[PDB]
């Protein structure tokens, strides 16, 4: 007949049950090639140890039931059909500590050889063990483990849509000028089993991010050297005046309230606190010198 | 609940090779540990080989007896649902009935299961 | 959000397309022209925004107008949480340029294509139904069409909207310059104290402390260099050399 | 997976023009790069022209050999699913068998694909 | 939350039960052992937490 592609959509989806895994031979596993693009690091929580990022995610798999021949269908190659009208893999991330609000993509592309192309952006709230040892200049290494939460490796298996080097070097469509700088996203496949006879497919993504030591530069070193040179000015006061003692005390108070204010910036030892308590002790021995003379 | 079936046993000349297979089957089960046992006529049950996933949840960990230390190699295939025992350079002392012991967890609970075993006879 | 670099706005959005299946003749239907039918009972394009880093809560419109020539009219308000690279270089008087790229997240340009319902100048100059008296002043919303492709054989249609907004340098005026000139003239009063008194030193120290805690408090307003900090650290250094003068004499 | 078909090849007198077409087809594929190659009898495979989208994801970027630098112009039409090679002022050295090489990514993976090629005799 | 006295944690939870209606014999079904079916297509227990 001649309703065109409307026939196709019917022909495929007439008796198509979206509950059963799309394989003619049930022994044949469905392989899902996935792709991850880092769009932005939204927020790092050092205290609660949790990373929040935004990812552009790609899912590719084969639906053996949605296959057809391009001919007698007016040479149609691919067809757009509703996501929730077809079988979809349950791949999730283990590091998930919450659920990020992400736009729902209603359509997917299914091609005549049964290739299903699923695009969707995800907001990932994933737990990550952070090490803030070198606070201003620290690198962070966070894992994103994509795996089917139920299906074994003989049912659902995960691969990479494109080369792992492409995935690694991909810094395109990513927002800089932020607190963090994306270094690389390193993909690695692993077969995880907690026992014999049951093995699952893992696809890890190591997102590595480096901090930008500029916002924390001025807010840290500038006031310290400021009160330092103010103290230096304070030495010029003659010991006889008596106002010199009040000088050192008031300055010590100011640096104290300063270190109490800057105490609420990043939790931990931060190690940079040592290079700070040095200044603290310097003002202390300065005061001790003043009261001595 | 879970049934074990040994196979591959037969007659082989000394210095030869033979592969034993143990097929587990059932409904809902999880094999935590799979051991190979052999019992010579009159002699007790002897531990041959075992296998269990390591602390790291990826690569497995094998356990061999001092007797078959270098000759035997235990492996597994989760896809074929079968655990294998590769016997190389067979001695006449390797002649015995080989059973298999699976420590598995089912809906009923964690328990040990045994197969019927197969006869392995090494003679000239 | 200058820190996280993300803009949250509210938009009135209009979608117009042609449904070739929903066409009919006005006659023998009692001369009906258009018909209101449920949105989720008909095919709808998947046009979204690339800058989306979240999902804004927006009222759901249940109905659309479908006309006899198959024209589908879809109205809906959207809350847009979109990421935008901000430049706070000139902090009090800064202009911001944020992109809103409307495109089908799946369909190619041979399936779904995006155009402008009305003239781009109308879209640009449209400041109607917009709320002023806020922190930001809307300058223009400049639409531009582009064909984006990451490869051959697959091209997608993009419709970018550059929203340009200018800050209102009044709330940040008083909160910045007033205390500085205040403490400045207080310091000027402080010079009138004779060096012999000795209270002049405590004067300069207490004033310096007050300006210090002031600059620490005002440090938490807008993150960055903010450039306006220089025109501030000037005052800081001025009070410093004032103190140095006092202890000198 | 993806099939390429060359066309337009023929016999032309020196200084003439000829436009070659290479049609790609398949199910799920992504042509990342499309190169034109020519092979004279006995001589090696020679790179003529190539095309790939620029760093900016809008306008394309062509790549020509020093030989055909000014004479040849490579183009494409995604709508007709065909990549073109416009050969102007053909010299007798341009005489060869012209294939087209497509670096495409499918569900199987990233790979190079070749057509049957067409004969161009000047 | 010490003030409001409330703990927020993340748990990996496992549920195992017997569906007497979903039973079959592996044979004449091409020796299939288990089958993956949608959660909301079958009966599910209402087990929750009091706290
Ligand atoms: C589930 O998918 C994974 C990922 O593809 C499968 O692992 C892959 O197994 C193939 C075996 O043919 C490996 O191919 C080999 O590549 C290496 C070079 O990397 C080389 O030694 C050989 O030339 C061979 O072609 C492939 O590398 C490997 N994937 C990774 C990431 O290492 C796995 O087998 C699948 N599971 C099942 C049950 O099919
Ligand atoms: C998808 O929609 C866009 C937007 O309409 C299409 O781009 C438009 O293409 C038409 C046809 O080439 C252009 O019209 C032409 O305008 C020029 C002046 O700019 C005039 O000299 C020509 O005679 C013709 O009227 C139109 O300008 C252009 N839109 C823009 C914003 O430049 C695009 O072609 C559509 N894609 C498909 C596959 O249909
Ligand atoms: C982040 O940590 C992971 C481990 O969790 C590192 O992964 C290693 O990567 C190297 C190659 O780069 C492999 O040889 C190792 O086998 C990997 N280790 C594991 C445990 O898988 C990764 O390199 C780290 N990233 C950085 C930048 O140090
Ligand atoms: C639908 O509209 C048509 C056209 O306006 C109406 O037909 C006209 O009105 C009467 C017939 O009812 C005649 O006197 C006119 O000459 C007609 N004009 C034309 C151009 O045909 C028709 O009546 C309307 N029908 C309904 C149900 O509203
Ligand atoms: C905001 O930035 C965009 C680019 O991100 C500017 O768009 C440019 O607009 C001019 C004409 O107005 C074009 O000639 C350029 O090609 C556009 N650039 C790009 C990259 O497309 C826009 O002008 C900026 N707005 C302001 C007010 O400066
Ligand atoms: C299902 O499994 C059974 C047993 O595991 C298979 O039957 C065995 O194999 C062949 C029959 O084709 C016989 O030689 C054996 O004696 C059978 N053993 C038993 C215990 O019955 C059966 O073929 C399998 N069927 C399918 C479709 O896989
Ligand atoms: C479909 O494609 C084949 C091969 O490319 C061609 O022979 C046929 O004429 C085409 N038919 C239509 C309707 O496009
Ligand atoms: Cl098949």
């Amino acid at each position: 007949t001649q309703p065109a592609l409307l026939r196709l959509s019917d022909h495929l989806l007439a008796n198509y049950k979206k509950g059963v895994r799309p394989v003619r031979d049930w022994r044949k596993p469905t392989t899902v090639s996935i792709d991850v693009i880092m769009y932005a690091i939204l927020n790092v929580d050092e205290k609660n140890q949790v990373l929040t990022t935004y990812i552009w995610y790609r899912q590719y798999w084969t639906d053996e039931f949605l296959q057809w021949t391009p001919e007698d269908f007016d040479n149609v190659t691919k067809l757009s059909i509703p996501t929730d009208s077809i079988w979809v893999p349950d791949i999730l991330i283990n590091e998930f500590v919450d659920v990020g609000k992400s736009p729902n993509i209603p359509y997917v592309y299914v091609h005549h050889r049964g290739e299903v192309q699923n695009y969707k952006p995800l907001q990932l709230v994933t737990a990550c063990s952070l090490d803030i040892y070198n606070f201003p200049f620290d690198v962070q290494n966070c894992s994103l483990t994509f795996t089917s939460w139920l299906h074994t490796i003989q049912d659902i298996n995960i691969t990479l849509w494109r080369s792992p080097e492409e995935v690694r070097s991909d810094k395109s469509i990513f927002i800089n000028q932020g607190e963090w700088e994306l270094l690389e996203v390193f993909p690695q496949f692993k077969e995880f089993s907690i026992d014999i006879s049951n093995s699952y497919a893992e696809m890890k993504f190591y997102v590595i991010i480096r901090r930008r030591p500029l916002f924390y530069a001025v807010s840290l070193l500038l006031p310290s050297i400021f009160l330092m040179v103010v103290d230096i000015v304070g030495f010029c006061l003659p010991p006889d005046s008596g106002e010199r003692v009040s000088f050192k005390i008031t300055l010590l108070l100011g640096y104290s309230v300063f270190l109490i204010i800057v105490s609420d910036t990043l939790p931990a030892t931060p190690l940079i606190g040592v290079y700070f308590v040095v200044c603290m002790a310097l003002l202390v021995i300065s005061l001790a010198e003043t009261i001595f003379i | 609940d879970v049934q074990l079936v040994e196979s591959g046993g037969g007659l082989v000349q000394p210095g030869g090779s033979l592969r034993l297979s143990c097929a587990y089957s059932g409904s809902l089960f999880s094999i935590l540990r799979m051991d190979w046992y052999r019992q010579a006529p009159g002699k007790e049950r002897e531990l041959v080989a075992g296998i269990t996933r390591d602390a790291a949840g990826y690569a497995d960990s094998t356990n061999y007896a001092d007797s078959v230390k270098g000759r035997f190699t235990i492996s597994r295939d989760s896809a074929k649902n079968t655990v294998y025992l590769q016997m190389n350079s067979l001695k006449p002392e390797d002649t015995a009935v080989y059973y298999c012991n699976a420590d598995a967890r089912t809906i009923t609970g964690r328990a040990d299961y045994w197969g019927q075993g197969t006869q392995v006879t090494v003679s000239s």
